[PDB]
């Protein structure tokens, strides 16, 4: 299955000049340059999207649903309306406040909300990253509050200690009132990525019940649908069954700026990886132009021994070729490596010079994920071989043009 | 990144 | 008659002039006949093995060989001419030299596309007529400049040229190897029935030819030499 | 002609072949180096541009740098306006700064006090919906909170709300009482910033943490992105430097942080180019080699041979960092007239472009030195190699 | 007095620790208007003699002493002023700049010892009236034949009154046709004004019209026989 054109034509890149040996070697570094940054760099893009399907939308509501400055009494009967949707799966209620903890004069604004503890784990993935053993002791009625990890970097406490957090007071008239202030304690604390650990806490149902003097009265309702690209229709018609108009959102106007920024470096990374490639592939215009008046004294002898004009044309296609399959196919091996085992490579430089990036402070993470693909090492490997098509075929078509006769032949 | 527009809708 | 070649006017433009090194030929080329055009050291001898191939364009009037012109064929064409009709025998050692010397032989069979069960055979008994049989496996690097001519002479007669276009067969190797070639190039004659012209600036290189027609710039028509 | 012998020797050595093709092999390194700088003006000009959007909407709203006391409370008839004389400051206004919470009927929520001046010019005065600036007075105890500080709260104009001081509470052998005390709104402002949930505005003259006096002053600097450098300035007696690194010392931290991953993804085209001119330059001495003889035994020496080859790598740097910063220059500023070449337009908000003309001086500077690094090494080969042992 | 006295110029090359012997034990002597003719072999000692002659290589046996001022103490810009001013190449592997027209080519050894410009255009056409070469000036030396490019370099160094010029292979391309339009005009210099030069070849033609006939084999110069 060998062919005259590659395989033949194999012994002439074997050369000997000069300062040739360093050719070889610089017209290979060059070219990797744009595959290895790439690979790596793809597969880090591909990490963030794992991670988001687990420590970010695993964890928020998906819809939610409020009234117009009414305490919502008949939530029982808006529970199986919107339960038997084709399309929407468990639904579950929440009294959100926006409460703040006053314990060692720490300043922080948190978010408290109050879910069942039988009936959260069907609709999220919310207790699942508890730093505890286990978090069964979540029960009502025994004063407990769960708050996040980022909490207590401020409130300089741990697991065990008393806790003393403030209450929106309630009134049926629109009068001022002493603002309550209780003493509760904490039953283990627990981080979700590094982003909502200082911005979220939860009470149980129970409990928000006889703090804000309600009977059965709730002020949301948070489901989850099926797919995540179209939140913002699904929750539309859902909330259509119970009155004439009330508060509907998603996590499109609150978390869905994440996933928009995760497609536009995807069309700046991989565009300027072709600028660097398209810089790489004229080495092998350099070294082409240069190996037609190496080898002028052999092109006019296949001409005299019957060479047609697509068999000149063809030898310094897949001559500069060669060239380009010992830089590309190098940088597949050192991509595979550096994607594979980026967890010790970015830790080693993060504790070299101290400032490490990617704080829990601002971003939705700490630490840089990376899950590597089999279908975008194939995408890279017919992407440089498309441009080192580009770069041999213009001097290879004036490798035929020359005249056989001109030189001493 | 560095690019937040954070506008609700009702 | 094989190849009656007439108006080989060459009018090259070296350096906006045109030279008149090849002016009118009316050469006659026959079947299995030996002629040698004795020419000058520097007026028209490669310009005239250059022509007869088909390299360069006849740009006065056409070679017509074997009733098909030069003018009139295309490149590719052309191409299949010099492959199968021809050989070419220079005095430059143009041999590849990424190949061994059993490919450079072998290299008119490989570019004709022909069956791989007659590339091998064949290129090993071009080796052994002339007696290159015991480094065939080896390197046109290493080898003498006396010994590397021969493998480009087994190199032309592959798969049997009608004429053998020869441009100073000796200069690269000695008089007593080139007297060993030449009844190999005698009795080649009268087994495929092929031709060939050999070319020499000398006097005493060209005595077992059969014509002995000379060439005075251009006017290679004169027999007095 | 030329009267220097260094440069004529390489003017008719930069392509000489008469072709459409033949003349472009000599000027790829040119390509190489422009398509970089333009590749790098154009982006980074974006960066910057939301980089000033975010600190004319935050840092432009908040007070930036205030010169509070060290050991407590400031004195204006021992320190006064006259006093500060630092550099960049634009303007002195009496103001104070405190970490207090907000009480209500509906909710409780969080802020920070902002003892403005009604007497003076302040930002938010044009974003102001049907307040007045001089209702202010002292001792009334007005208050104006913002547009999401009242939203979350339910708080409509003329109701009455309370604001606790944590902080600073009085100590006392029984309990454990803040220093609170009773404030009524008038109205909310609308500014299109994050500042409107945790800003609000009050008069200067409180006794809401001590006693009567402020706690510093408030200056607009030029810039306000690079106060590192003015912390270590000569201070005057009894202050001590306030920035706001405090508190937003995270959120503009990592803007700097991904101009200078960005920046050194894109400088990648700049280095690979760089390795086309050890490739250009050095197979050009391997196929000269006559040409390099010849001029050692003219009267050449090795010196004056090794800056032949100096230029012949610098002006390819030269011409392309010039035209690399013309071309990026020309891309960011004409980019939202037309119809846009990045395809849909992802924001549809007025997206800004800021070209700052002290860092296209960095860029070019910079990508004319890469282009040196790489010629020292093939002028060397061509130098130190011998006149009778290289071909002759 | 004697211009330049050649001794112990032997010159010896290694690799892998093989002597390497090609002079040994020279007394050669070039004298103010005595002409020499190096008739020996095509491999033996020619031109690694010419290339210690104007120090393009060093000897590392001995000192070679020309008009006072060796070349064993001097640094790599001190040999540049006496290559340029008394000394001279003429090569015959075509060593033409194909880059560079005839103009500046000739000019080239004038722009390198600070000369003005308005000597430029009054010296580099001098030695092209006699040669019959001035009015093929406005060309190129890539597309010209090889039988009209071959005397451009022939009075290409001789621009500052050269004291000794190298002369090696003066016909190693071109024909004895044309040869015999130059062999003749280029000793007249000697009588006028006052120079020197040599020639070096291995055809047993062109020293016959000599003062001093002396042969080379391998390093021996000890008599005169055949
Ligand atoms: C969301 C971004 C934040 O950056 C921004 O400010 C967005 C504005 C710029 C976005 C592109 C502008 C496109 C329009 C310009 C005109 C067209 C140009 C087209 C391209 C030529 O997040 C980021 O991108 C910053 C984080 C860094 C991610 C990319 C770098 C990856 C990590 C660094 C690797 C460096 C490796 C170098 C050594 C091997
Ligand atoms: N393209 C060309 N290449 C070489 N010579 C050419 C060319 N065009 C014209 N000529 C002329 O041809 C002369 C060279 O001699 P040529 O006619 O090729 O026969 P030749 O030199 O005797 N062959 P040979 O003696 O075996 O090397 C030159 O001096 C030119 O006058
Ligand atoms: N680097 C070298 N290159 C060539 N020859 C060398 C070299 N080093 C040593 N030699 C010796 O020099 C011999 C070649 O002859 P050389 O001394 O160069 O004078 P030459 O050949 O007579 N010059 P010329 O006859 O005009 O080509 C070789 O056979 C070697 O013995
Ligand atoms: C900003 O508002 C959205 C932040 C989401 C991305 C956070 C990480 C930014 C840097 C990513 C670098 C990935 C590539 C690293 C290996 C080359
Ligand atoms: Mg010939
Ligand atoms: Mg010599």
């Amino acid at each position: 299955p060998l062919s005259l054109l590659i395989g033949l034509r194999f012994s002439r890149g074997r050369r000997r000049g000069g300062m040739v040996s360093l050719i070889s070697v610089i017209s290979t570094i060059g070219i990797a340059l744009g595959v290895a940054v790439l690979i790596v760099g793809l597969s880090a893009m591909n990490g963030f999207e794992r991670e988001l399907n687990n420590r970010i939308l695993a964890v928020v509501p998906h819809g939610e649903i409020e009234a117009v400055d009414q305490p919502w009494t008949n939530w029982q009967e808006a529970l199986d309306h919107v339960q038997k949707v084709p399309g929407i799966a468990a639904a579950a209620p929440y009294i959100n406040f926006t409460g703040l903890v006053e314990s060692g004069a720490n300043l922080r604004a948190i978010q408290v909300k109050g879910v069942n503890p039988q009936q959260e784990q069907r609709l999220s993935a919310l207790p699942s990253f508890v730093q505890g053993d286990a978090w069964r002791n979540f029960k009502a009625g025994e004063q407990q509050i769960i708050i996040g990890k980022g909490v207590a970097d401020a409130l300089k406490v741990k697991q065990g200690d008393w806790v003393s957090i403030m209450i929106p007071n309630s009134n049926p008239e629109h009068k001022l009132m002493q603002p309550k202030r209780v003493r509760l304690h904490v039953a283990g604390i627990l981080q979700l990525s590094g982003q909502l650990d200082h911005s979220f806490a939860m009470i149980p149902l129970a409990d928000a019940q006889q703090y804000l003097d309600m009977g059965s009265s709730v002020s949301g309702i948070a489901l989850k649908m099926t797919d995540v690209f179209n939140a913002n229709k699904l929750v539309r018609d859902a909330g259509e069954v119970t009155n004439s108009y009330v508060y509907i959102k998603s996590w499109i106007g609150t978390y869905g700026y994440m996933y928009r920024d995760i497609q536009m470096i995807r069309a700046i990374m991989y565009l300027a990886m072709v600028l660097v490639i398209g810089v790489a592939c004229f080495n092998i215009v350099s070294t082409l132009v240069m190996a037609v008046k190496d080898k002028s004294g052999d092109i006019a002898v296949l001409r005299t021994l019957g060479a047609k004009d697509g068999l000149i044309r063809a030898i310094f296609v897949w001559y500069g070729l060669l060239a380009g399959l010992f830089g590309s196919l190098c940088g597949v091996i050192i991509g595979v490596v550096v994607s594979l085992q980026l967890t010790p490579i970015i830790e080693w430089i993060e504790k070299l010079i101290g400032h490490q990036f990617l704080s829990s402070d601002i971003y939705f993470i700490d630490f840089l994920p990376s899950e590597l693909h089999w279908l975008d090492v194939f995408y890279v490997l017919v992407t440089a071989l498309l441009l080192s098509l580009l770069a041999s075929w213009y001097p290879a078509r004036r490798a035929s043009n020359i005249d056989p006769a001109r030189v001493l032949s | 990144c560095s690019s937040n527009a954070k506008i609700d809708q009702l | 008659i094989l190849l009656q070649c007439d108006n080989l006017c060459k009018r090259y433009q070296e350096g906006s002039v045109q030279t008149d090194v090849l002016h009118n030929v009316s050469f006659s080329v026959g079947e299995g006949e030996m002629m040698a055009i004795v020419g000058s050291s520097g007026s028209g001898k490669s310009t005239l093995l250059h022509l007869l191939g088909g390299l360069d364009t006849p740009t006065s009037g056409d070679v017509i060989f074997n009733g098909q012109p030069m003018s009139k064929l295309s490149s590719a064409a052309k191409a299949e001419l010099r492959n199968q009709k021809l050989g070419f025998i220079y005095q430059f050692h143009h041999l590849l030299p990424d190949f061994t010397a059993l490919e450079n032989v072998a290299m008119p069979l490989l570019i004709g596309k022909k069956k791989p069960a007659e590339i091998n055979s064949r290129a090993l008994e071009m080796l052994k007529a002339v007696g290159l049989d015991h480094r065939a496996n080896h390197r046109p690097s290493e080898l003498s400049g006396g010994e590397r001519q021969r493998v480009a002479i087994a190199r032309a007669l592959v798969n049997n040229p009608r004429l053998v276009l020869a441009d100073e067969p000796t200069g690269n190797l000695d008089a007593r190897n080139a007297d060993s070639i030449f009844q190999l190039l005698g009795e080649l004659n009268r087994l495929q029935g092929t031709a060939f012209l050999v070319v020499t600036h000398d006097l005493q290189l060209a005595k077992r030819m059969s014509r002995q027609l000379e060439m005075r710039d251009g006017r290679l028509t004169a027999e007095l030499s | 002609y030329q009267p220097v012998a260094l440069f004529i020797g390489l003017r008719y050595m930069r392509g000489r072949a008469a072709d459409r093709f033949g003349r472009f092999v000599s000027w790829l390194s040119t390509i190489g180096i422009t398509l970089g700088v333009m590749a790098l003006v154009t982006v980074l000009s974006v960066m910057n541009g939301f980089e000033r959007e975010l600190q004319n909407n935050i840092l432009g709203l908040m007070p930036q740098a205030i010169l509070s006391s060290e050991h407590g409370s400031l004195n204006p008839q021992q320190l006064p306006e006259t006093a500060v004389k630092l550099d960049g400051v634009n303007r002195v206004a009496p103001i104070t700064t405190g970490d207090v919470v907000l009480q209500s009927a509906r909710s409780v929520a969080v802020g920070v006090m902002l003892g403005i001046d009604p007497a003076q010019k302040d930002p938010l005065t044009p974003y102001l919906v049907n307040v007045k600036q001089t209702d202010l007075e002292p001792g009334k105890y007005n208050v104006i909170l913002g547009e999401q500080l009242a939203s979350q709260l339910g708080v409509n104009r003329g109701d009455q709300i309370r604001v606790m001081v944590p902080s600073a509470s009085q100590f006392t052998p029984m309990g454990r009482i803040p220093s609170q005390r009773l404030f009524n709104v008038i109205g909310t402002f609308a500014a299109n910033s994050e500042v409107d949930g945790y800003e609000m505005l009050v008069n200067i003259e409180d006794a809401s943490r001590l006693m009567g006096n402020i706690t510093g002053w408030r200056l607009w600097l030029d810039e306000p992105l690079k106060v590192d450098s003015l912390s270590q300035q000569k201070l005057p007696e009894g202050s001590k430097w306030q920035d706001w690194r405090d508190r937003k010392g995270e959120l503009f931290q990592a803007v700097r942080m991904e101009k200078n991953m960005m920046g050194l993804l894109l400088s990648l085209i700049v280095a690979v180019a760089a390795f086309n001119i050890i490739t250009s330059l050095g197979l050009m001495v391997m196929e000269k080699q006559g040409e390099v003889a010849i001029l050692q035994t003219q009267g050449l020496t090795p010196r004056q041979i090794m800056m032949v080859f100096m230029v012949q790598g610098a002006s390819a740097g030269i011409i392309g960092a010039i035209l690399g910063a013309a071309l990026g220059a020309l891309l960011a500023s004409q980019l939202n007239n037309l119809m846009p070449i990045i395809g849909v337009l992802l924001d549809g908000a007025a997206l800004p472009v800021a070209i700052e003309p002290l860092q296209v001086i960095v860029i070019a500077l910079v990508a004319m030195a890469i282009a040196l690094l790489s010629t020292l090494y093939p002028s060397w080969r061509a130098a130190a190699t011998q006149p009778a042992e290289a071909l002759r």
